[PDB]
């Protein structure tokens, strides 16, 4: 789940 | 009785979060042909997964959570959480005179009554309770941070984070609403209707791909289609 992490993960 | 100093600066910090998580003010009274329709429901999807990305995020302890859980819990609330945050532009950010145009455009569009009826009966139904913006915005972290969702290691961590959004719900309920003391039972009775969305939504979803619509990659991800 690459999107999602991406979007929980940045800041 | 009232608010602690505490539970004041929570709620002020969630409204923070909640309102820097607002969808356009064009893209809203907008609201076409047939195959741009397939669109415009592709892209309102995917801003509801956007923002509810972000609004999960900065919901306190949230990141103190294991990556798994986290993933489970943002998987598992999305549908729940986009039908509350419609729910609350619906009746607070759009007039009476205003929701039933909507209905009937979605209605001539493609989508099936099976999936409208039940939608327009929970918007009218949580319209009923005259929720104010801070109601709205709880009940989404409440919704969110469910620990009886599927794939749930660590359970207890989850409603330790959901118990003090529930206490100060619980207290704007009585401050706001002296008259009708069952207004939080309501808001409660109100989440039951809120899980048949589920169910409604995956038939919505299965429909979707055969009848050859486009689905973005962050769809797929949350939803598994
Ligand atoms: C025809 C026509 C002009 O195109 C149009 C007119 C009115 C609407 C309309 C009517 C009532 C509620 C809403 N919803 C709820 C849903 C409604 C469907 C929904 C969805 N369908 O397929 C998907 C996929 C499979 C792609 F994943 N998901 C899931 C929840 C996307 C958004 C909002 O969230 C809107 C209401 C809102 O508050 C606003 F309109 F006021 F902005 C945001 C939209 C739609 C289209």
């Amino acid at each position: 789940h690459q999107l999602l992490r991406y979007l929980l993960d940045k800041d | 009785m009232e608010l602690t100093p505490d539970q004041q600066t929570l709620l002020h910090f969630i409204m923070d979060s909640y309102n820097k998580q607002r969808m356009p003010q064009e893209i809203t009274n907008k609201i076409f042909s047939a195959e741009e329709n397939f669109l415009i429901l592709t892209e309102m999807a995917t801003n509801h997964v956007q923002v509810l990305v972000e609004f999960t995020k900065k919901l306190p302890g949230f990141q103190t959570l294991d990556h798994e859980d986290q993933i489970a819990l943002l998987k598992g609330s999305a549908v729940e959480a986009m039908f509350l945050r419609s729910a609350e532009i619906f009746n607070k950010k759009l007039p009476s005179g205003h929701s039933d145009l909507l209905e009937a455009r979605i209605r001539n569009s493609g989508i099936s009554d099976e999936y409208i009826t039940p939608m327009f009966s929970f918007y009218k139904s949580i319209g009923e309770l005259k929720m104010t913006q801070e109601e709205y915005a709880l009940l989404t972290a409440i919704v969110i941070l469910s620990p009886d969702r599927q794939y749930i290691k660590d359970r207890e961590a989850v409603e330790k984070l959901q118990e003090p959004l529930l206490d100060v719900l619980q207290k704007l309920c009585k401050i706001h609403q002296p008259e009708n003391p069952q207004h939080f039972a309501c808001l409660l009775g109100r989440l039951t209707e809120l899980r048949t969305f589920n169910h409604h939504h995956a038939e919505m979803l299965m429909s979707w791909r055969v009848n050859d619509h486009k689905f973005t990659p962050l769809l797929c991800e949350i939803w598994d289609v």
